[PDB]
RNA sequence: UAAGGUGAUAUGAACCGUUAUAACCGGCGAUUUCCGAAUGGGGAAACCCAGUGUGUUUCGACACACUAUCAUUAACUGAAUCCAUAGGUUAAUGAGGCGAACCGGGGGAACUGAAACAUCUAAGUACCCCGAGGAAAAGAAAUCAACCGAGAUUCCCCCAGUAGCGGCGAGCGAACGGGGAGCAGCCCAGAGCCUGAAUCAGUGUGUGUGUUAGUGGAAGCGUCUGGAAAGGCGCGCGAUACAGGGUGACAGCCCCGUACACAAAAAUGCACAUGCUGUGAGCUCGAUGAGUAGGGCGGGACACGUGGUAUCCUGUCUGAAUAUGGGGGGACCAUCCUCCAAGGCUAAAUACUCCUGACUGACCGAUAGUGAACCAGUACCGUGAGGGAAAGGCGAAAAGAAC
RNA sequence: AGGACCGAACCGACUAAUGUUGAAAAAUUAGCGGAUGACUUGUGGCUGGGGGUGAAAGGCCAAUCAAACCGGGAGAUAGCU
RNA sequence: GCUCGCCGGAAGACCAAGGGUUCCUGUCCAACGUUAAUCGGGGCAGGGUGAGUCGACCCCUAAGGCGAGGCCGAAAGGCG
RNA sequence: UACGGUGCUGAAGCAACAAAUGCCCUGCUUCCAGGAAAAGCCUCUAAGCAUCAGGUAACAUCAAAUCGUACCCCAAACCG
C-alpha cells in the first residue's frame, strides 16, 4: 500500500494523557498528537503502515494553543493538534508502550 | 553515513527506506524512551543524511 | 452615538482590506511606504 | 584560519598579570584566549540546591584576545602577520620571522 | 471610435463670450450609420458624416481599410 | 584556504570534526505546508472545489502531471445568408505580474503678493491614468537670410533683456547678427547582372585581460615615575608605511590601512582572433503611394492675449495642379531667393543614480542628518484613511552581590 | 371593527429633582404613555465633497460640521500688538 | 457552623460579533486589585475543548457583484 | 480510601386532578398593504438505447473531503 503520501511528514509522538487509563476499559481510545497538513483523509492512513496496528475510527482536533515565552508578553502558537485513534479490544500494549 | 559515502547504489530511499529510516520520529524520540545518558535530538547532528535525497532524486532523473 | 472601536472581519471589503491596498494605487504607495521599503511588517491578515 | 596550529605557548603582556606562560590554550568562534587559565579569585554559582554547588574561584574565563607574543620559544612575540610557504598540500603551519617553520 | 479611419477627438476647449470663460465648446455628440459597403450588406458603417465626406477617391479599401486591416 | 563547529541575543545538550565537504565564502544548478502575482471557474489575502490523465498499490486509493486573457501566424471548424463574413476546437510563442523617480499623452487646480479680481501669473506642481526601455524626447529642413550666403538639430557666451506683444497691468520673454561645437550620406515604389563580398541577432571556442578567493606585506629597548607607560628622556633605529582609531589609556615602535609580488575551478565582462545557424554586399537599369493644399467662418500653440492677421495646426464640410512652381517668404505682394514633393533612416550632445564603488568635506558631531545610527515607520492616538515615538552611550574579561 | 379608550422590556425626548469642580457633548428615582402599527428593530453590500435621503432640517451627518477627523496647494494673504 | 443577603426579564443555558485558549487546579505578587490582599479572565506550571449527522461547500437566489460579443470610450471608466 | 469517591450489593415502582410560554393547526377561520425564485415531494415525455442499458428492494460493505467546537452576554478581556 501506497508508500508516496502525506504520512513521512503528518505524525508526532503518542499524548501520554490519563485518558489511557479513565477512558480505555474494552477497547483502546488512546490520545496522538499530528502535524499542519493533518486533514483527517492522512491520518486515517498512517497507523497501519507505521507503526504496525489497526484502528477504526479516528477523531481530530483543532487545538489552538496559546504561548508565551520572551518575558514580555509574546511568543508562539504552533500546528499543535492533538488525535484520537481506536486501538481495537484485546491487544493493548502486549509487546510495547509508547507511553 | 552523511549520504555521500553510499553514492554508488543501484536506487533511491523512496523504494521503502524512506520509512525505516523516519519511524524513530514517531515511536522511540519521546520521553526518554530513545535515550537517558547516551542519545538526544539524533535528526542533525547525524541523522540529517535523508533530507538530501529529495533533490538528488530530481538531480538524477535529468541526468 | 453606539460610539466606536470595535473589531470585526466582514466590514473590511471597502475600506480596510489588503488585496484592496494593492488593487487601489491609493493604497499601493503606502504598502511599500509601510513595509517592502519601511523596513517593517503588518501580518495582521487574520 | 589563524596559520599558527594549537599547540602552542603564549604569555599575558598587554595587561597586569604580565610574565603568566602557558600553552595550547581553549580555542572556539570569537574566544577570549585565556592562555591556561591563569586567573586569581573570582566567584562561581549557585543555583542548583543538591549536594555539588560548585565550590570554584579561579580559572573560570579570563581574557586577553587573538595573540600579543608571537609564540614564545625564548623571548621575543613577533612577526604574527609572516605567512610562510608549502608544508601540508591543503593548509601552512606557522612559527615566526627567524625559524621558518615548528 | 466614431472616424475612425482618423483615429479619434474629444479635446477639451472653450466659448469666450465675456473673457476667457471656461464653456467647454469641443465635445462632440452625434452618430450616424449605415451604408452599401464593398461586398453585399447595407452594413453597420458608423459616422458623423465625416468618414463618407471624405470618401471621393477611395475604392471601398485604400482609406476604408486602416481599421478594417489591423 | 586554515580547524574547529551546531546562523542567537537562557546556552542547558547532542554530535559532526582538526586528512583534502564539520560548518561556511563562490560559479552554475536543484528544492513547493497551502495561499501564490496565480492565472480551469469563485473571490471578504492565506483559497474550496471542477476537468482529464500517470506510475503502480495490503488494489482503501495515492502523491503528482497540467488548464485562462490578449497580440500575432499555421491547421481544422462554422451563422440568421449560393457566396461572403463573424464566431469556436486545437497547434505554436511571448507579454499581461512588479518600482522610487526620469521621459512620451494630455490634463491640473483654488485662493494668494497685483493693493478692485470675471485676463494672466498661479500651474503644467499637487495627483490620478496609460506606456517600456535604460537612457530619452529629438532628428535629416515648406530652416534662416539677403543675393553674402548657412547647412539634421540645436546647443554655449553673447548682441539683449534687443525686437516684441497687455486690465497699457504685474508676469511671460525671441530670433537674426558674430565667434564656435560641428565637419558624412542613403533606401523603397524593383527588376537585372552580381552573389555567404560588407554587417549583426544569436551561439560555441582561444587569447588579450576582468570579477574575487587562494599569495602576500616594515622597524627597540633601558630607566625614573608606574592599575595598562603604548606618556617623559635616551636615540640604541625610522619613513614615500606616523590613516583613522583599536588593545584595559596617549603604541613610528603590536597593529589593521597603504607601497609592492605571485595566482584559481567554471559560466561569464568587453576588445579581438575565429567557428556553426540566420542575415545582405558589389554595379547597373528602373522608381515616384496627394483628400494633400486652398480657403470662409470657429478652437489654437506661436516673440505677436481677438485684433485688420501669419502659416507648419485642429474640427463639422467643401475640394486642384506632379518641380514649363507655388506651396511661403514671423503685415501684403513685387524684384527674386530657399526648402521640396509630402513614404523611412542617422555619429555627438541631454538624465536616473535603484544600490554599491572609488576620493574631497567654513556639511549633518542625535534642538540634527536620506522618515533612516535601532533591531523605531516599532509601540503610547486612529470608526479610521494610518500621523509614526519620550529616545545617542555598561564598559579590560559579564571581571554582572564571592562571602 | 378602529393610526380603539386604559395594557411590557422593541419608543423617545416636557420641567425639573441629586445632571455642570461630568458616571455625562449626555443620562438620571419612587414616576409615566403611543398599546400592534403615520410603530422602531438589529449581520452587509447602492448615496465617497463642497455632499444627498427629504414628516422637510440649517438640526444632522463622530460626538462642537454653514464642510469637518485630509494632509499633499502653502512655512498662503500678511495694512497683525 | 450559624442567622440573613444581591442579580429575581439571574452576572441560570450554548454559541454565533474573533477578540481568540489568561477557564478547573498545582500555586503566586509585579508587569497589578486608589483598603486588607488568601481573591481579580490578573499569571503563572500542566494540559486542553473528542462532531459522517451541529451549522456554510453543494444542486440553490430576491436584492446586489461581475460578464463574452458590444453602444461607447481623451488616458480614466460607464452600463449589461 | 488518594476522602474526589469506587468497591460489593439493593427498595419501591399507582392512579387522579388542573393550566403553558409548547405539540397538532402549510389544518380551519377572519381581514387586506396585496405574504420573492431555483429545489427536494409527485410524475410526463424529446433524443437515444433498445437479446443492451436504467431504477427499486432484501441484505452485505466502504467512502463518509481542509473548519470550527476553549473561556463570554437581554452583555468588565466588545465598547464605554
Amino acid at each position: 500500500m501506497i508508500r508516496e503520501e502525506r504520512l513521512l511528514k503528518v505524525l508526532r509522538a503518542p499524548h501520554v494523557s490519563e485518558k489511557a487509563s479513565t477512558a480505555m476499559e474494552k477497547s483502546n481510545t488512546i490520545v496522538l498528537k499530528v502535524a499542519k497538513d493533518a486533514t483527517k483523509a492522512e491520518i486515517k492512513a498512517a497507523v497501519q503502515k507505521l507503526f504496525e496496528v489497526e484502528v477504526e475510527v479516528v477523531n481530530t482536533l483543532v487545538v489552538k494553543g496559546k504561548v508565551k515565552r520572551h518575558g514580555q508578553r509574546i511568543g508562539r502558537r504552533s500546528d499543535w493538534k492533538k488525535a484520537y485513534v481506536t486501538l481495537k479490544e484485546g491487544q493493548n500494549l502486549d509487546f510495547v508502550g509508547g507511553a | 553515513m552523511k549520504a555521500k559515502e553510499l553514492r554508488e547504489k543501484s536506487v533511491e530511499e523512496l523504494n521503502t527506506e524512506l520509512l525505516n529510516l523516519l519511524r524513530e520520529q514517531f515511536n522511540l524520540r519521546m520521553q526518554a524512551a530513545s535515550g537517558q545518558l547516551q542519545q538526544s535530538h539524533l535528526l542533525k547532528q547525524v541523522r540529517r543524511d535523508v533530507a538530501r535525497v529529495k533533490t538528488l532524486l530530481n538531480e538524477k532523473a535529468g541526468a | 452615538m453606539k460610539r466606536t472601536f470595535q473589531p470585526s472581519v466582514l466590514k473590511r471589503n471597502r475600506s480596510h482590506g489588503f488585496r484592496a491596498r494593492m488593487a487601489t494605487k491609493n493604497g499601493r504607495q503606502v504598502l511599500a511606504r509601510r513595509r517592502a521599503k519601511g523596513r517593517a511588517r503588518l501580518t495582521v491578515s487574520k | 584560519a589563524a596559520k599558527i596550529r594549537r599547540d602552542d605557548e603564549v604569555i599575558v603582556l598587554t595587561g597586569k598579570d604580565k610574565g603568566k606562560r602557558g600553552k595550547v590554550k581553549n580555542v572556539l568562534s570569537s574566544g577570549k584566549v585565556i592562555v591556561e587559565g591563569i586567573n586569581l579569585v573570582k566567584k562561581h554559582q549557585k543555583p542548583v540546591p543538591a549536594l555539588n554547588q560548585p565550590g570554584g574561584i579561579v580559572e573560570k574565563e579570563a581574557a586577553i584576545q587573538v595573540s600579543n607574543v608571537a609564540i614564545f620559544n625564548a623571548a621575543t612575540g613577533k612577526a604574527d602577520r609572516v605567512g610562510f610557504r608549502f608544508e601540508d598540500g591543503k593548509k601552512v603551519r606557522f612559527f615566526k620571522s627567524n625559524s621558518e617553520t615548528i | 471610435m466614431k472616424k475612425d479611419i482618423h483615429p479619434k477627438y474629444e479635446e477639451i476647449t472653450a466659448s469666450c463670450s465675456c473673457g476667457n470663460v471656461m464653456k467647454i465648446r469641443s465635445t462632440v455628440g452625434h452618430d450616424l450609420n449605415l451604408d452599401v459597403c464593398s461586398k453585399c450588406h447595407p452594413f453597420f458603417t458608423g459616422k458623423q458624416r465625416d468618414v463618407a465626406t471624405g470618401g471621393r477617391v477611395d475604392r471601398f479599401n485604400k482609406r476604408f481599410n486602416i481599421p478594417g486591416s489591423k
